[PDB]
RNA sequence: CGGCCCCCGGCGCGCGCCCGGGUCUUCCCGGAGUCGGGUUGCUUGGGAAUGCAGCCCAAAGCGGGUGGUAAACUCCAUCU
RNA sequence: CGCGACCUCAGAUCAGACGUGGCGACCCGCUGAAUUUAAGCAUAUUAGUCAGCGGAGGAAAAGAAACUAACCAGGAUUCCCUCAGUAACGGCGAGUGAACAGGGAAGAGCCCAGCGCCGAAUCCCCGCCCCGCGGGGCGCGGGACAUGUGGCGUACGGAAG
């Protein structure tokens, strides 16, 4: 009983499955990538925003560590993944000693 | 191998090691003259990912260019207009400063031909940046058919007309809804296109 | 300035316009000239068939739109494809072949396949000296013609269905209504937050 | 310390990359021979070094490397400084020698900032295995302390002589 | 229409170059003081900022950009 | 102390080349007013136009998506007819004001860096020659470039073995 508003919408046409362009592959880890940025974080260290973030955020709250990352990395949700990859430094370095 | 780890090192440019030797340096680039000519690339990886190759042709050089916004050339801020125009002091200029790099490198050596540049460390009064340029009429340039079209006249000072991907950005083209205010070929082609009186024959 | 019942008006005068005018004088000095563009690339060609390679079957968008079929850019890799024709073999077949078409349905992709094995097979090849790899004999009988006009294969083609005639049954001349429309339209809308007092009884214990 | 860098170079001496000139003779003999007998594989092991920073870190990380031999005077020092870190993630041991124009001459050229050991000839594995413990006692285990070892910051002759006169007053101060 | 003189695009002897396609399996896969955010000028129909530019802060990698009302949550689309 | 290398740099009426200035109708990059209109006038409008400055070409610029879309979906740019004096902007005053579908003109697509692979397999210059016209070479032997990376196969529509 096909109709053009609702919750049903539209022609009803069937799908057609296919493999995905190949361009939107584009930010995967490729473990060869994954290898070259841990090998240089090691040989170069952390930014002094962000080691300024991890004195905060071992001690004193993480509410106001992330407001710090508000500020010096642009949006809110840059600020949230930058956050927990700083405390998966922050328990690689302790939880794993 | 060896150039994704200098790209990758070059991307966090505040760690410890890499914020020395970008003053260990810029202290180096600030001693010298406006524009010296560089014997060979100081970053390149971003050489080449811009253009470069490493054979008799090409030459970059890295010039210099004093930071801030434009003064508008008026004396003693006296613009005479309507008070819109007062605009003695917060004025922009709204083509990019690495534009202007490659505008004063290119101006110089009016015989090379210019393909774009890239960052090479700024102070807080100067900011340097490294302009490849290209010989048109050298024969490992004006065979091989893949770098033949630079020697094609028409690109004779690049810069000088915008065209060039430092220079590209301050027209501010592209496709897309954001980017329609230049759509038909450029900024002033689309407003002689809109704001022509298209009477026809019969009308 | 203005006066008794009249319309208020905003022209756009207010410009320097005499100098950006636009008269189209040379107008018929230019239909003439760009016939001549078409007939002496037409006899340039070949008997290659002028106005181009084929396009494909192409439904328009934006519901206004949505009803017709248009003739598109190319006919993309997915329909290439199945067709058996390699990508970029395509484009000197005479078939023109666009990457960045997406296929999502199934009745558009097998009607431009469709479209293009009925091409190939009312196409014929020259080779050079005569070796004929998947072509026979004299050409066609010398090919019936010789160049053709403005698409091949009348690319628009907008068809309909014929649907003869029915009995007024039950079932259908009493339920599918005006009313089935506006509580369908309801449910769209009545639809995140009914879901929202959902887990509110959920939460509830 | 030069004498074991004046025994590196005579290990690496031999395994001198071919010239041009020799490259012209070399594709003789493989063709002549070939032209007469049609070999099968004459040669099973040609032995060679390795040049070229992109090259070596393609070795490395490939772990294919013996012994990496690094440069010291590279002018942007970021196209070597991942270099030693990278060699001990993947063990391969290395050594810093001094003067990138040295060891340009051994590959005919002017500077090539790095060169690589895969395949040493078995009876002189025994030369490259002398020096090899002599060289990751010094670089590849000591990486935990010379990663900690700063730089620099000593003060000039000018100025740490007024240093020096300032402790013996404070010296001759007390006693 | 004829005759003259020169110039031009394309058939055939001698150089030069020359293994493509499908299926599966394994491996590879990308551009940074850039994106973005702040603020400040200009500009735009672009309005809780369309574009551009200065200065400051400055990224990510199932990421990033866009989806025309600022924000948080989510799903989907689309592009690279 | 001498010598050798390399890096950074100098000099020369070095060998061989190149750039300059004009014209500027159209085209590209910036810079940029005021008269005028609002019955006064500041935001606005005139106008991102005049003047100023720099670059080209027989065309230039643009151009193969970090798009439009929101449905049965289209598919680089440029031009036309529409959309439309419309959504929107504005002392919401005067005024200003695009786009997407749709119909046409024309239609064409590609390449690198990177990731690996191939013993730098690559290029320039000189010298005598195959052998030549109207001169350009693939062939020969030397000097350089080049491993801080030339050349080949490859580009997101996937690619390689
Ligand atoms: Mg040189
Ligand atoms: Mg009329
Ligand atoms: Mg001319």
């Amino acid at each position: 009983y096909p109709m053009a508003v609702g919750l049903n919408k539209g022609h009803k046409v069937t799908k057609n499955v296919s493999k995905p362009r190949h361009s939107r592959r584009r930010g995967r880890l490729t473990k060869h990538t994954k290898f070259v940025r841990d090998m240089i974080r090691e040989v170069c260290g952390f930014a002094p925003y962000e080691r300024r973030a991890m004195e905060l955020l071992k001690v004193s709250k993480d509410k106001r560590a992330l407001k710090f990352i508000k500020k010096r990395v642009g949006t809110h949700i840059r600020a949230k993944r930058k956050r927990e990859e700083l405390s998966n430094v922050l328990a690689a370095m302790r939880k794993a000693a | 191998g060896a150039y994704k780890y200098i790209q990758e090192l070059w991307r966090k440019k505040q760690s410890d090691v890499m914020r020395f030797l970008l003053r260990v340096r810029c202290w180096q680039y600030r001693q010298l003259s406006a524009l010296h000519r560089a014997p060979r690339p100081t970053r390149p990886d971003k050489a080449r990912r811009l253009g470069y190759k490493a054979k008799q042709g090409y030459v970059i050089y890295r010039i210099r260019v004093r930071r801030g916004g434009r003064k508008r050339p008026v004396p003693k801020g006296a613009t005479y207009g309507k008070p819109v125009h007062h605009g003695v002091n917060q004025l922009k200029f709204a083509r990019s400063l690495q534009s202007v790099a490659e505008e004063r490198a290119g101006r110089h050596c009016g015989a090379l031909r210019v393909l774009n540049s890239y960052w090479v460390g700024e102070d807080s009064t100067y900011k340097f940046f490294e302009v490849i340029l290209i010989d048109p009429f050298h024969k490992a340039i004006r065979r091989n058919p893949d770098t033949q079209w630079i020697t094609k006249p028409v690109h004779k000072h690049r810069e000088m007309r915008g065209l060039t991907s430092a220079g590209r950005k301050s027209r501010g083209l592209g496709k897309g809804h954001k980017f329609h205010h230049t759509i038909g070929g450029s900024r002033r082609a689309a407003w002689r296109r809109r704001n022509t009186l298209q009477l026809h024959r019969y009308r | 300035a203005p006066s008794r019942n009249g319309m208020v008006l905003k022209p756009h005068f207010h410009k320097d316009w005499q100098r950006r005018v636009a008269t189209w004088f040379n107008q018929p000095a230019r239909k003439i000239r760009r016939r001549k563009a078409r007939q002496a690339k037409a006899r340039r060609i070949a008997p290659r068939p002028a106005s181009g390679p084929i396009r494909p079957i192409v439904r328009c968008p934006t519901v206004r739109y949505h009803t017709k079929v248009r003739a598109g850019r190319g006919f993309s890799l997915e329909e290439l494809r199945v067709a058996g024709i390699h990508k970029k073999v395509a484009r000197t077949i005479g078939i023109s072949v666009d990457p960045r078409r997406r296929n999502k349905s199934t009745e558009s992709l097998q009607a431009n396949v469709q479209r293009l094995k009925e091409y190939r097979s009312k196409l014929i090849l020259f080779p050079r000296k005569p070796s004929a790899p998947k072509k026979g004999d004299s050409s066609a009988e010398e090919l019936k013609l010789a160049t053709q006009l403005t698409g091949p294969v009348m690319p628009v083609r907008n068809v309909y269905k014929k649907e003869k005639a029915r009995v007024i049954t039950e079932e259908e001349k009493n339920f599918k209504a005006f009313a089935s429309l506006r509580m369908a339209r309801a449910n769209a809308r009545l639809f995140g937050i009914r879901a929202k007092r959902a887990k509110e009884a959920a939460e509830q214990d | 310390d030069r004498q074991t860098a004046t025994q590196l170079l005579k290990l690496a001496h031999k395994y001198r990359p071919e010239t041009k000139q020799e490259k012209k003779q070399r594709l003789l003999a493989r063709a002549e021979k070939k032209a007469a007998g049609k070999g099968d594989v004459p040669t099973k092991r040609p032995p060679v070094l390795r040049a070229g920073v992109n090259t070596v870190t393609t070795l490395v990380e490939n772990k294919k490397a013996q012994l990496v031999v690094i440069a010291h005077d590279v002018d942007p020092i970021e196209l070597v400084v991942f270099l030693p870190a990278l060699c001990r993630k993947m063990g391969v041991p290395y050594c810093i020698i001094k003067g990138k124009a040295r060891l340009g001459r051994l590959v005919h050229r002017k500077t090539c900032t790095t060169v690589a050991f895969t395949q040493v000839n078995s009876e002189d594995k025994g030369a490259l295995a002398k020096l090899v413990e002599a060289i990751r006692t010094n670089y590849n285990d000591r990486y935990d302390e010379i990663r900690r070892h700063w730089g620099g910051n000593v003060l000039g002759p000018k100025s740490v002589a007024r240093i020096a006169k300032l402790e013996k007053a404070k010296a001759k101060e007390l006693a």
